[PDB]
């Protein structure tokens, strides 16, 4: 027929659609979609984006009290502290009272920048060292620790000040040891029994030693018992003790941080990537990610579900 | 989808359309053709990619947390931070199915839409030349050389020009 | 609903049609008589089905918790465990109540666009062969037997043999 | 014309209608009716908790501590183990006054554990008596003591620097309880211990705890003016535990298996009952067929959330308008 | 919208329209005239009022919660104090940002459907006594006084009274 | 050219307006509307409403201070609130203390939301009452904390004190007490006899016992000491008992607790006569809108804090100007 025509509207399909999910289907093909839940790694830790520290063999608060073996971190710092699983302590047995939330507080401030300062020690032998924490071939001890003990036959009371005139906050890491016989207790310490006394205007911790066998651990049936205690700016920290004091040389600088600590065994390489977790650097393309919860940076959201397709293009319906 | 318009009364979509993602086939004295509609394509991808927009390349800046694995047993407060993980994570996940089954449902029907629009943008032009043939498909009842199918095509078709010629092979 | 078919320019319902969602009434030289229409009315029960598996034994197994009553007053820690629960419930409490709004939207629009969907369907077919009188009826301009009610109920409605005799009728 | 004509015919289009439609809630309407709906939140338990799908434990008179400690009366639980584990509130103890700084730990990690599974070790005790009990604890017609604990006192006129140790060569991590215990005057420290004062230092490579004592009455609690407190160490595979006491020990006598288990304790007043539940409350067993539920935050299984409403009507059905 | 009325075949708005949200303009043999129509108008309004009646005056009490400024450095306790709050605004913002834009995806997406529902309502009325001009404009071909145009308003027109007539003007 | 009168012309439409407004939707990042609403609340009163909830003034003093009786917070005897203020000029002025889990005391305090406190006659036997200090001036005279009771020797000796104190109520009692840390040795046996104190605070569930301290702190107001604070929460049908023989600073009663809506909250903007339901530290704010930009902190019938400053909810159709 030549005085009618025919016109048709139509839309596009496609050979090879995708399937995604509605409110109203559990499955329904369309011509395109994208994936928004990234479930891939990159294998490896990025180290261009953010400043990354390999802690190695070390832990954060055995590089922070100066392992001999942890040495090359002293003044270290950095946005993100990798901890290796295979890191160990090989220095004097200690533990530390609320550990994780001295871990936690070092790792945000994200520095180890340590200022010695001019202790007066009256009275007593200082630069104890010990079997367990050789350096060199040397009997040693934490480096940012200072074992004292008696001179002669005295240890007399140790009463001593520093004051910050800062004006940020200053972190005293120090101890109290914890010795393994009263054979001992009176040839290092002189006295009977410990009394270690960290105070400032605001807060005070008292501790006491006590005397006994615990676990061998490379040659010490002792312990060190290790605290904190923070100074803001016009206070002032007072030490007093009659025995037993590990002092501190020194204060570490407190920030306010945007640094943090994780736990990986996967290996830093050069890459980048402005999203960091255990599992490895993961792209930050999508709005959520099905790698592991725990995460550092411009990152994803984590979430159950390991695939989510979002429709990019009408519904398909092919030919014949 | 909502209008009954793709899945629907047009029984199918065409592969043959490279140009466009919606658009005309036609027939008439000089063969046949095929055109894409370029405005209705761009209203249907405009509005795909502003919900693209809202979601990729938007993550946040988050630091120092919480832990999440624990190697020791400590009971009432790690507890408490692994309830709060726990409880986070289920929120989220709740949130991400939402978003994308609704964006999805929603992005079904816009697409239905716009294929709707174009056929009533067309009807409304024919006016009283032409009938719904069922399928999508107009039967025009003029000659219709190819320049009157660009006319309809790019919204210039007069239909007092072939009133007289389209209402008599119409009736009667 | 956003089509204004159900509750709009359909004045009421059928509480006679007993076994259809939607359907079809006529009355022809062989009698009245009502009809439900499947298709229609099968999309209409899937597409509320998927709502319902959606949300329905999906639970999810939850063990050891933290506490969430308590018989001493312990401050700090209590408080926040406390919080913990009252910002997990408020939070859930709006998922559920938008949940259920938006839902309940949905499936009275989608209902609502079947019944036109249906009424389009058929317009299509009748072509020029009938008016819409409006309620969601149709005048056809010819005879029309039960089995050509059929024919327009089961696709197979072919215009073009009724059209002289329509377009004779209506002018 | 009434009669209708032969040469047209009437086609109208409609949907279904009840004479009982429901009322929900939307977007555009606070309520309006539909054919139908489906309730989305439980509010109605069963008023009995189900013993079928989950391993359920009625405590009875006793807490999950005391069962653990071994609390004479507390006997039948020896060996136990639960999925959940409930506690009633008339749930007493009965044997030798004390107390447990964070009590709520302890009690978490052992209801999630999900047993008492106790095994028993050779603590050589050297120079010592053991077995010690107390009027405040009867076991049948006689005095006694918590069955987990070795309650140790002079032998003679000598209680000695006690220096016991006890390796992990097990998979699992081990959890032993202990305590120390804390007279009443100087008199019975030294009729008990000798020493005017003791200690107690219990340690693993990586941890330690010393308790001193603390001499002095306390309130009169079945005969007692005196105290125990309980104390617990967990010891990890390769690891190992060293004991430390010159006086007042209350020793293990043995460890608790700590599992990864998915086991909790509850508290709940209602009867327990044969019945098929998978999500329990403390108000009862609740259906988990909804997805929400109004019953109690405290729950356990595969559970509806719990919300603030106690009504949600999803639509299942188009709107109703009848004829 | 996805009718396609409002900001489609409708060009747009009237501003001298101050009585109404919709409504029409008419011209007939007595001139030139405007009226609201108010059914549709209170329809638009209502599904908005019942969205704002929803959200504003309905703040929940809450008294002690948790600390959520810090003086001092604690470390755990007061890492998970501020990991819940950082939680529970990111998730709440989220629903707001969500919630909003919901909201006024539908409102635009409902007064769509009103005026596009006005305009079917007529076409109904109008039967095959007038045409749709495009534009969201009828030709109604018959003599059409304002009382005539009154009674399509209120919803009164008879169609068939004007059939005949109007048949005649349109196909001859 | 003329309209035939035998056609009309009918068009339908809706109206535009000029001032429209930009908002947001799921496809359009702005598009204008006839009219929006902000659903966010970005402005407070600055200033603090009292004509709702019972709003106190904690001016110099800390709820802690309040509540222990440092001399000049004595106008705050028997006070009560919905919402204590805490400023930043806040000091104490009294003898130098520290409180373990201090955050916690004051919560619970502050929870409670009064002062209420209710003297009961301790039997202090052998002792010398009403222990004072330079450091706590009150008036023109030494003095100490009005609702603590420092007590030192008595000739020769401080003996080993035994003090019981039942509660016969049916609401929790909270006794606030404490034990003094002298700078030295001499000061120690001075005022104690005994060389090192002991503090046993007891009820027939709980205990705490606190050893004294002794040693050099910083200067504070005259005084190298110190004093800890503790607290404890003895129940209907439960008693607290007291056994110190030395560095007792004793309660002299109890306080009231109540669950109740009451709170604290730190800001120093001013407070005024004018109606509001939510208090922030930037002030008072409306509680119109659902949703506020102004501070986490809250308190009363509050809009959620959310991050985003403005959101404008739609609040009439696409807007679309003629020419
Ligand atoms: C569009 O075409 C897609 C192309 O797939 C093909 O490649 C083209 C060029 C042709 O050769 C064509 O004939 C091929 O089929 C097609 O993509 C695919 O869709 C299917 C689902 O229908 C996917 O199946 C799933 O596969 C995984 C394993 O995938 C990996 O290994 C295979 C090895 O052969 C390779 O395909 C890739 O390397 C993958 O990485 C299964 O584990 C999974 O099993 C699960 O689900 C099934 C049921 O669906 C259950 O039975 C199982 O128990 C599991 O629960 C699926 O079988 C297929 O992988 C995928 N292929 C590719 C290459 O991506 C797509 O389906 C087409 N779209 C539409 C709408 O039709
Ligand atoms: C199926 O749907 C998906 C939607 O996810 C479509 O994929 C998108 O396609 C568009 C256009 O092709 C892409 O847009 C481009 O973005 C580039 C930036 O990089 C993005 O994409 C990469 C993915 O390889 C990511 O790594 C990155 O993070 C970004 O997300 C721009 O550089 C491009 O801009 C210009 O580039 C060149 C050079 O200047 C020009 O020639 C271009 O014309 C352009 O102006 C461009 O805008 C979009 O990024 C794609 N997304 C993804 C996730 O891949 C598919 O198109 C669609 N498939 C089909 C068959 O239709
Ligand atoms: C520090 O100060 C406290 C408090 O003053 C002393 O503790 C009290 O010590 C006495 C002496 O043992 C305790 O007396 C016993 O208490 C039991 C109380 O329970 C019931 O009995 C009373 C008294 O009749 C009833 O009225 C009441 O309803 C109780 O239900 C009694 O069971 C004991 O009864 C009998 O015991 C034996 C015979 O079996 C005989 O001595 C008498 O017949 C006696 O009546 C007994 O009375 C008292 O309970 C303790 N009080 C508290 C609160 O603990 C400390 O000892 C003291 N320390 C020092 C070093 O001084
Ligand atoms: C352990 O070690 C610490 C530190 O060495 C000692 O503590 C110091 O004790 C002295 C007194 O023993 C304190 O000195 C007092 O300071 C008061 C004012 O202090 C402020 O203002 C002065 C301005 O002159 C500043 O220099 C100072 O740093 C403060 O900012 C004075 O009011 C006191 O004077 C008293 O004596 C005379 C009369 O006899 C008069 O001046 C007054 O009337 C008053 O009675 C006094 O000078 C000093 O502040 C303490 N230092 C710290 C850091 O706390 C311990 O004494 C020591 N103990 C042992 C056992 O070894
Ligand atoms: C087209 O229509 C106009 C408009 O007037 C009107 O619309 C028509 C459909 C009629 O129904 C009218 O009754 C209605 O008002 C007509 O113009 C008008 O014509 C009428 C009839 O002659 C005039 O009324 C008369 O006017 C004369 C002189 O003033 C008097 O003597 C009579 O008593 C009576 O009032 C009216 O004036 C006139 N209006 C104008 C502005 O001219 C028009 O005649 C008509 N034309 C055609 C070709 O159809
Ligand atoms: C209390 O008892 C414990 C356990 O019997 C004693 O600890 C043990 O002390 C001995 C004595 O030196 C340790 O000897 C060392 O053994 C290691 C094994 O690898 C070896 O490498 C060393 O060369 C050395 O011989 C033994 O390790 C140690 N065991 C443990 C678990 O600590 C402890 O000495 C007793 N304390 C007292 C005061 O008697
Ligand atoms: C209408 O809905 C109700 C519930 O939403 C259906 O009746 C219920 O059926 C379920 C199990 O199938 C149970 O809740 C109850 O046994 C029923 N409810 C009541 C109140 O007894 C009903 O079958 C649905 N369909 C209709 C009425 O046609
Ligand atoms: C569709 O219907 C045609 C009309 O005739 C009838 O209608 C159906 C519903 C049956 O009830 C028949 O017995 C009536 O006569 C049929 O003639 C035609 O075969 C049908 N075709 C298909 C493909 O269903
Ligand atoms: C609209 O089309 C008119 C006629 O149709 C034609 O359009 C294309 C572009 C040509 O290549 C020929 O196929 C036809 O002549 C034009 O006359 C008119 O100019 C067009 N106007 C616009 C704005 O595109
Ligand atoms: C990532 O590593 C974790 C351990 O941290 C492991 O359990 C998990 O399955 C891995 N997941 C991946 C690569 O998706
Ligand atoms: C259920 O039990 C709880 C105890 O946790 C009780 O407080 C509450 O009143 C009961 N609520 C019910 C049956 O809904
Ligand atoms: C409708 O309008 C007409 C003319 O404007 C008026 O006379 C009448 O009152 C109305 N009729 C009905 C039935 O409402
Ligand atoms: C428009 O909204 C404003 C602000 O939300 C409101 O106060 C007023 O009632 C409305 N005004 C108009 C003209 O619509
Ligand atoms: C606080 O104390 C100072 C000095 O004692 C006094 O002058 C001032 O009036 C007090 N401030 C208030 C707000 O009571
Ligand atoms: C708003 O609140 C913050 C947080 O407390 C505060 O730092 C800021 O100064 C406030 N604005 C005022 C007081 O004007």
């Amino acid at each position: 027929n030549n005085n009618t025509a025919t016109l048709c509207l139509g839309h596009h399909a496609v050979a090879n659609g995708t399937l995604v999910k509605t409110i109203t289907d559990d499955q329904i093909e369309v011509t395109n979609a994208t994936e928004l839940v990234q479930s891939i790694s990159m294998g490896k830790i990025c180290n261009n984006s953010y400043r990354i520290l390999d802690g190695r063999n070390c832990t954060l608060i055995d590089a922070m009290l100066g392992d001999p073996h942890c040495d090359v971190f002293q003044y270290e710092n950095w946005d993100l502290f990798i901890e290796r699983s295979s890191a160990f302590s090989n220095c004097y047995p200690y533990d530390i009272p609320d550990y994780a939330s001295l871990r936690s507080i070092v790792a945000s401030s994200g520095t180890l920048e340590f200022t010695a300062e001019g202790f007066t020690w009256t009275g007593v032998t200082q630069n104890g060292r010990s079997g367990a924490c050789k350096r060199g071939s040397a009997d040693s001890f934490f480096s940012r620790l200072n074992w004292l003990t008696k001179s002669g036959n005295s240890y007399p009371t140790l009463n001593v000040t520093m004051p910050n005139n800062k004006n940020f906050d200053k972190l005293y890491i120090w101890g109290i040891h914890h010795p393994s016989s009263n054979q001992e207790q009176t040839k290092l310490y002189i006295q009977e029994s410990g009394r270690v006394t960290v105070s400032t205007k605001r807060s005070q911790q008292t501790i006491i030693p006590n005397i006994g066998s615990r676990p061998w651990v490379r040659g010490q049936s002792g312990r060190i018992s290790i605290y904190w205690t923070i100074v803001k700016p016009g206070d002032i920290l007072m030490i007093n003790s009659n025995g037993n004091l590990v002092a501190p040389r020194g204060y570490f600088k407190l920030k306010t941080g945007k640094s943090s600590v994780m736990r990986s065994d996967v290996p830093i390489d050069i890459c980048v990537s402005e999203c960091i977790t255990p599992n490895g650097s993961i792209s930050n393309e999508k709005p959520f990610q099905n790698v592991n919860k725990v995460t550092y940076g411009k990152c994803p959201k984590y979430i159950r579900q390991n695939t989510l397709k979002l429709a990019t293009g009408m519904r398909n319906v092919p030919e014949k | 989808g909502i209008f009954g318009a793709i899945a629907g009364f047009i029984e199918n979509g065409w592969e043959g359309m490279v140009d466009g993602w919606y658009g005309f086939r036609y027939q008439n004295s000089e063969g046949t053709g095929q055109a894409a509609d370029l405005k209705s394509t761009q209203t249907a991808i405009d509005q795909i990619n502003e919900k693209l927009n809202r979601v990729i390349e938007r993550t946040n800046e988050k630091f120092h947390q919480i832990e999440k694995e624990f190697s020791e047993v400590e009971g009432r407060i790690q507890d408490l931070e692994k309830y709060v993980e726990d409880t986070k994570i289920d929120l989220w996940s709740y949130n991400a199915e939402l978003l994308v089954a609704l964006e999805n449902q929603h992005t079904i029907d816009l697409t239905d839409a716009e294929m709707n629009k174009l056929f009533e943008k067309t009807r409304r032009q024919l006016r009283e030349n032409a009938e719904d043939m069922g399928g999508g498909c107009f039967k025009i009842y003029h000659k219709c050389d190819n320049a009157c199918i660009g006319s309809i095509r790019n919204g210039t078709y007069d239909h007092y020009i072939y009133r007289d010629e389209a209402l008599n092979n119409r009736f009667q």
